[PDB]
């Protein structure tokens, strides 16, 4: 009943990108698997492992290999994201996305925080496509805010997208496609990677120093 | 099953 995943990403991943810059698919990995992941992320904020994602930005986050104990099901979510970006086989843009990066796994601890408009990669940074998945059991931004409002470039009217529960999210990283995170009051959390384009990541147009 | 191309929605299931 779920469309198999080379189907997703050939007849509407590919073309809902090439043609909007933006795709949400919802109903990614099913109520159990959303919900194992809800509860391996309320574990790790529970435990303690979030930091400030950091005024700018008023999420707490953390990196996921996917390997961790206790991870598994965010390394199922993760390997499914690859698994549509290789289906992809090339199709998106011109990119030859040959990475990523690890998860980001980030909380809005409600209290009306959010992020101001920005651009993922303004700079060149090699990041291509972005990919969020959501895992907000009953979050209804009536209530508690917190929807991702994305301004694509060229485009009179926002897209909102709210972060609901097992919702997959794709988007272009780069100047076309400025967005914000509205105020959320409520935990809001959400499981980002960026996948990169070898040529551009190779260009080295930011040198991390430490 | 059904994609409206006008938007940037649609459901797995
Ligand atoms: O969580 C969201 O919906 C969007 N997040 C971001 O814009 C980000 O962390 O860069
Ligand atoms: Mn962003």
């Amino acid at each position: 009943k779920p469309l198999p995943a080379l189907k997703l990403a050939l007849e509407y991943i590919v073309p809902a990108m090439n043609k909007h810059g933006i795709c949400v698919v919802d109903d990614f990995l099913g109520k159990e698997t959303g919900q194992q992941i809800g509860d391996e992320v309320r574990a790790l904020h529970d435990t303690g492992k979030f930091t400030d994602g950091q005024d700018i930005r008023g999420d707490k986050i953390t990196w996921i290999e996917g390997k961790e104990p206790g991870c598994e099901t965010i390394g199922l979510l993760m390997s499914s994201m690859d698994d549509l970006i290789r289906h992809c086989n090339g199709k998106l843009g011109s990119y030859k996305i040959n990475g990523r990066t690890k998860a980001m796994v980030a909380c809005y601890p409600g209290n009306g925080t959010g992020y101001v408009r920005h651009v993922d990669n303004p700079n060149g940074d090699g990041r291509c496509v972005t990919c969020i998945y959501y895992l907000n059991k009953d979050w209804d931004a009536k209530v508690s805010g917190g929807i991702l409002r994305i301004f694509p470039e060229g485009k009179a009217q926002f897209a909102d997208i709210e972060p609901k529960f097992d919702r997959l999210l794709f988007f272009w990283s780069d100047r076309r496609n400025p967005h914000e995170v509205q105020p959320a009051y409520a935990t809001r959390y959400a499981i980002t990677v960026w996948y990169f384009d070898a040529d551009e990541r190779a260009a080295a147009k930011v040198k991390y120093l430490t | 099953x059904v994609w409206l191309t006008d938007t940037w929605v649609l459901s797995r299931t």
